[PDB]
């Protein structure tokens, strides 16, 4: 989970 | 390169820490996760999930929710709102 790491696949 | 938010876009970009008027793509989609962030729209529970709807970024993306892990609805997005 986290947001964070969900926001840096696709960055 | 380096490419130009539309004044829809921008208002979102420049309310997220971005200052200027021209930025790149990569840092774009930086100050554009900031966003989501900062006014709190993605799911506390499970954190892929981000729920615009109320507010402009759902207005601009045509939806009310989307989820991070499938994100091409941002990539019919950031090719509308962005003069290369």
């Amino acid at each position: 989970l986290t947001f964070l790491e969900y926001w840096a696949q696709l960055m | 390169n380096q490419v130009r938010p539309k004044l829809p876009l921008l208002k979102i970009l420049h309310a997220a820490g971005a200052q200027g008027e021209m930025f790149t793509v990569k840092e774009v989609m930086h100050y554009l996760g900031q966003y989501i962030m900062v006014k709190q729209l993605y799911d506390a529970a499970a954190q892929h999930m981000v729920y615009c709807g109320g507010d402009l970024l759902g207005e601009l993306l045509g939806r009310q929710s989307f989820s991070v892990k499938d994100p091409s609805p941002l990539y019919d997005m950031l090719r509308k709102n962005l003069v290369t």
